[PDB]
RNA sequence: CCUUCUCAAACAUUCUGUUUGGUAGUGAGUGAUACUCUUUGGAGUUAACUUGAAAUUGCCUUAAA
């Protein structure tokens, strides 16, 4: 979870104050007297449930304390369904932290700077081998019968 | 409990210590032997940083200098070799955030290059020296009747007089004056004002405390850097600005 | 005779091909006239001035083209099996189809009239044995090409389609939609099967 | 394959226009000037609340 | 002075050793291709294992036709220069367009000391980025902090380490410095190391290029620089395990041992 | 069943027997710790075994550690059977030449060059090589 | 319906550095950063055109 | 979970030229005859190629709580 958020903390998408300040740069300087497309974590239900399905998801984030449960039910199932390595991790605060919002729900990385990228694919083997191997039989077994 | 990625970046970092160090300890020996054939610099730099941050490229003289070499605490994972546990001791300077006075000539300069990334040097003004003095200052001698280790304060002058008199010094002012000017009594002195303690920076965890140690953290590597080479230019700043800071 | 290439390796070894022999006339024969469009895109992209001919351009264009073909030198074009037919050229070396043919009968006429090679992991004269090493590296650099141009990932689209689509409309036992679309689309560079 | 053969449009490859419709809009907020430049902030605070 | 006669010769054994009796060039075409000149001495930088390219001096350049018909061959020839930190924000590719097409040679790729240590720091993306390179140029202040940030196996050939070159006119940076000493080094020297060994290899490149009579003007500047410098033992010419082609033979190196 | 011995591969740059012992010590009294070596020159092969003396010990150790993505690359720890213990690895440190060169007359190793460098002129001529001088 | 200062000076680098070979500028990835067709540029450079010599 | 030895002289000013010195590298494996030394042991060299940093055992403490 540490380790997901130190590639997850690099792409922290451009704050409100930030953007503001910078797009006002390119004002106070182009109309006076190149760059590549910027890569950000993509955190909206709707958009990451798009970016999954298209398979333009390399790994995708889920909070497991979500208000109503049945929003996010489907999802672990079809990133099983479609290929994408998932992790569910704790907290939709902590997938908030990482994205200028109170919630996020969902968090999703579709590209990456290449100085990250052979991190990111060690990231989905590490957490293919630690998540979805060791919770297989998750898939089974009603939980909850603790006496 | 002591996790795994602490332990192997310890190592890791030590490993670039004891390499660093064996290399600046191999030309500062050949540099002294004058077997100058084939080494990267046969003579020393010293760059001087101040203040919009102007590197200055100036080689050292022959003159004996006076130095206030401050301790830093860095860098992050290393542990301290033998090389640097002997240096330090004998500056006796294991305790972070603590001064001391010395004079540098070319017998002091090689073994300045090996605790640098441990220390910040720089030459004080008369103000910090005189202002340091009679701010802080400590005298290791007996207490009471049966207690030896007390180490209390620079409060008076006749204490001066029973520990140092005959040599000439009579008050804390002659003090400042031997300190300041290099003579005879320097080596008196130095060793009965043992170390200084500074008060650290920011000087807290907390709401403005974490975001100021931030600010200040963020300025460490732009005013100071590691050369790592064994043609490592000394790094000095001043100290009227830093003692400024940390009084 | 043939060679054996996976569908990963398929496009990266007429890439290796095509560099080498750059004095020579050689010929590339596709299915869709959708492909070639591909094709003789990223090729005068990556400077190896290859000549284009489909159905979809012009017809002036498609003569004035083909007969520059016919009174150069050192030439090389890529031509679909259909567009090609009753106009072929003795200044040749090599006849390399690059896709499974349109009649598995008539493809032995097209040849007897030059050396005739497939290529064939899904699917007389001698094979070739291939050495696995010496391939271009000219695939992450063809990944990134392809995110950042938008034409070239239209006409990348519209060539994996009509080649799989072409695929699918053949007659053979052999040839009857076995090939995986995890291995297919690295040949026109994706990271998803479009 | 994905579930949906939906052609990608243009602006996922081009720089934004809604970028620079912002853009576009403070540079006439400059013209004007009832936005003054980062540069000159400092300026106002290099003269003020010495 | 060694005899002319001699190298001719050489090479003419060298044409008939090539012109003997697969759809891909693995091995055959460079075994045809590669010609290496042999120069042996008495324990070369015997106790210090440097990795420094010495730069011969040769009057014609084999580098310009290893471009041009690179250009043919699959594995493609390009220029790679590694610069520092103040450069790249200073000068961009164009500008050495703008001053390297006047005669004919292309920068492919200029690369930082940032870029090496994070975005090629990943061991298949630094062997896959530097193997696609032949000629590796790098500043002077970097080329000695290099055998770290790009590792060993970039070291292991003779075309991956880089070559020391000064763009620092009295430590000001310049273009102009940079300018004229990448011609000095891509036209007039041929890079080779030295082993801490006896046998030294010195790779010459193709047989095909510059037509032999041309190839013994490379030969002999070479044995006029190896041989004045450093007191040799043996020369031999010599195409990948071929019976070799004994050239010089020295007989009052070895009576000091 | 199972046994005290453990294997560890897919180890950090510079995980050494002394981190090695250190570290997997918080986990209990360890035995017998190895790292195998490059003989050429003294650097890790990134894979170790060590030995607990306590079978269980052994057990908790891989429930913890199989998959722990650790600066760069992912530990991977196995258990071992019954038998199978931890035999040959040499702590091998970096290995320096040695200066055995003279000894022999320099007339002897002259006639020796001019044996080997005769008979290279008779070699060329064994297979369809002529070279004069 | 004109057009705008940054526009006029966006055709004016275009035609500066290509002419008219429309192919080679829109495959242009400096002066081109919208990746913009032929017929766009040929239509806004003839605005462009007409209102200048 | 730290990030890597980021330049010096001697001579020369053609708007920067010449010369001198400076780098000890992840591991594991495939590999076609040559080089000298040693006296039998490989010692050290010499093309090239494979590889998600891959792997089964060669005899200081305010960087804290």
């Amino acid at each position: 979870a540490a380790e997901t958020f130190k590639l997850f903390n690099k792409y922290r998408p451009e704050t409100a104050a930030e953007k503001k300040e910078r797009l006002t740069k390119e004002a106070a300087a182009v109309a006076e007297g190149a760059s590549p497309k910027p890569y950000a974590v993509k955190y909206g239900l709707n958009h990451v449930v798009a970016l999954i399905e298209n398979k333009k998801a390399k790994l995708v984030l889920i909070a497991n304390d979500v208000d109503p449960i049945e929003l996010v039910v489907f999802l672990p199932a079809l990133c099983k369904k479609m290929g994408v390595p998932y992790a569910i991790v704790k907290g939709k605060a902590r997938l908030g932290t990482l994205v200028n919002q109170k919630t996020s729900a969902v968090a999703a990385l579709t590209e990456v700077r290449a100085e990250d990228e052979a991190a990111l694919a060690k990231l989905v083997s590490t957490i293919d081998a630690n998540f979805a191997d060791k919770y297989d039989e998750v898939k089974k077994h009603w939980g909850g019968g603790i006496l | 409990f002591v996790r795994a990625e602490s332990i192997v970046a310890k190592t890791l970092a030590t490993s670039r210590e004891k390499e660093r160090i064996k290399r600046v300890s191999i030309l500062e020996d050949k540099k002294a032997k004058n077997e100058t054939q084939h080494i990267a610099s046969g003579k020393d730099f010293i760059l001087k940083i101040t203040e919009g941050l102007i590197r200055e490229k100036t080689t050292y003289d022959g003159k004996p200098a006076l130095l206030f070499i401050v301790r830093v605490r860095g860098p992050l994972a290393v542990n301290i070799p033998n090389k640097a546990f002997k240096i330090l001791s004998l500056l006796r300077l294991v305790e972070t955030n603590t001064g001391v006075f010395v004079k540098l000539t070319k017998n002091v300069y090689p073994l300045l290059k090996v605790i640098a990334p441990y220390v910040v040097i720089g030459k004080p003004s008369l103000s910090s020296i005189r202002s340091l003095i009679q701010k802080r200052g400590r005298i290791i001698y007996k207490g009471e009747n049966e207690a030896e280790p007390h180490e209390i304060v620079l409060n008076d002058n006749n204490i001066v007089e029973e520990q140092l008199g005959d040599h000439g010094i009579i008050c804390v002012e002659d003090i400042i004056h031997e300190i300041a000017t290099m003579g005879e009594s320097f080596s008196v002195c130095n060793f009965f004002l043992q170390p200084f303690k500074l008060n650290r920076e920011v000087s807290g965890f907390g709401s403005l405390n974490r975001l100021r140690k931030i600010k200040q953290r963020e300025a460490e590597s732009r005013t100071r850097q590691f050369s790592n080479a064994a043609t490592a230019p000394v790094i000095e700043v001043d100290i009227d600005s830093l003692l400024a800071k940390l009084n | 005779g043939y060679v054996v290439c996976d569908s990963d390796k398929r496009f990266l070894l007429l890439f290796s091909f095509l560099k080498r022999n750059q004095k020579k006339k050689i010929i590339v024969f596709l299915s869709s006239c959708n492909s070639v469009k591909y094709y003789a895109e990223l090729l005068n992209y990556i400077d190896l001035p290859v000549l284009e001919l489909h159905g979809k351009q012009k017809q002036q264009k498609r003569t004035n083209t083909f007969f520059e073909f016919c009174n150069a030198e050192r030439g090389i074009l890529i031509c679909t099996d259909v567009a090609a037919r009753g106009l072929d050229i003795p200044a040749v070396d090599w006849i390399i189809q690059f896709d499974p043919p349109d009649d598995p009968r008539d493809y032995i006429h097209r040849v007897g009239r030059g050396k005739s090679l497939m290529f064939l992991t899904p699917n007389p004269l001698n094979e070739y044995e291939f050495p696995e090493n010496k391939i271009a590296n000219v695939q992450s650099q063809l990944e990134k090409l392809i995110k950042s141009n938008y034409y070239l990932h239209q006409t990348a689209k519209d060539g994996y389609r009509s080649y799989l689509q072409a695929y699918a409309s053949h007659s053979l036992k052999t040839v009857y939609q076995i090939d995986k679309l995890d291995l297919a689309k690295v040949a026109k560079s994706y990271g998803f099967p479009v | 394959m994905p579930l949906t053969a939906v052609p990608e449009p243009k602006r996922r490859f081009v720089p934004s226009k809604n970028e620079a419709k912002r853009v576009m809009k403070i540079v006439r907020a400059i013209r004007e000037g009832r936005i003054i430049p980062p540069k000159k902030l400092k300026e106002m605070k290099e003269k003020e609340k010495i | 002075a060694i005899p002319r006669e001699r190298v001719i010769k050489a090479v003419n054994e060298l044409i008939k050793f090539t012109s003997k009796p697969l759809l891909e060039d693995d091995e055959e075409e460079l075994k045809k291709d590669l010609q290496l000149i042999v120069v042996n001495n008495k324990s070369f930088t015997g106790t210090s294992k440097s990795f420094k390219l010495k730069l011969l001096n040769v009057k014609h350049s084999f580098y310009k036709p290893w471009k041009e018909a690179s250009a043919t061959a699959v594995k493609d020839f390009k220029v790679l220069l590694i610069l520092k930190d103040s450069d790249i924000k200073k000068v961009s590719e164009d500008d050495l367009f703008d001053q390297l097409d006047s005669e004919g040679i292309k920068v492919d790729e200029i690369i930082c000391g940032k870029d090496l240590k994070t975005v090629y720091k990943a061991y298949e993306a630094r062997n896959a980025f530097i193997s696609q390179f032949s000629l590796i140029l790098a500043d002077d202040s970097i080329v000695t902090s290099l055998p770290k940030l790009m590792g060993g196996k970039a070291y292991n050939k003779v075309e991956t380490t880089p070559i020391s070159i000064r763009t620092h006119a009295n430590k000001e940076f310049s273009l102009t410095t940079l300018t004229n000493n990448i011609k000095k080094v891509y036209m007039n020297q041929l890079p080779v190391k030295l082993p801490r060994g006896t046998t030294l290899n010195v790779h010459l490149g193709n047989l095909e290029w510059l037509r032999p009579e041309e190839f013994v003007d490379n030969v002999e500047l070479i044995s006029e620089q190896l041989i004045k410098a450093y007191q040799i033992r043996s020369i031999f010419i010599k195409t990948n395990r071929s019976p070799v082609l004994p050239l010089y033979y020295n007989q009052d190196v070895l009576d000091e041992l | 069943e199972y046994s005290g011995i453990i294997y560890v591969s897919r180890l950090p740059h510079g995980f050494h027997e002394k981190e090695l012992s250190k570290y997997f010590a918080q986990f209990g009294d360890l035995k017998e710790v190895r790292l195998a070596r490059n003989k050429k020159t003294g650097n890790s092969r990134h894979y170790g075994f060590l030995e607990f003396v306590n079978k269980e010990d052994a057990m908790i150790a891989q429930e913890s550690m199989n998959n722990y993505l650790l600066m760069g690359h992912l530990l991977q720890v196995r258990v071992l059977p019954k038998g199978a213990k931890i035999e040959k690895l040499y702590k091998y440190k970096k290995r320096v030449l040695v200066e055995k060169g003279i000894t022999k007359p320099v007339k002897q190793l002259k006639d020796n060059m001019k044996q080997k460098h005769e008979e290279r002129i008779k070699k060329l001529a064994k297979s369809g090589i002529e070279f004069k001088w | 319906r004109s057009q705008s200062e940054r526009e006029e000076e966006w055709l004016e680098k275009l035609y500066k550095k290509h002419g008219d070979d429309y192919k080679k500028m829109f495959f242009d990835k400096k002066l081109n950063i919208y990746q913009q067709s032929e017929g766009d540029l040929k239509r806004r450079l003839l605005r462009w055109k007409k209102r200048n010599g």
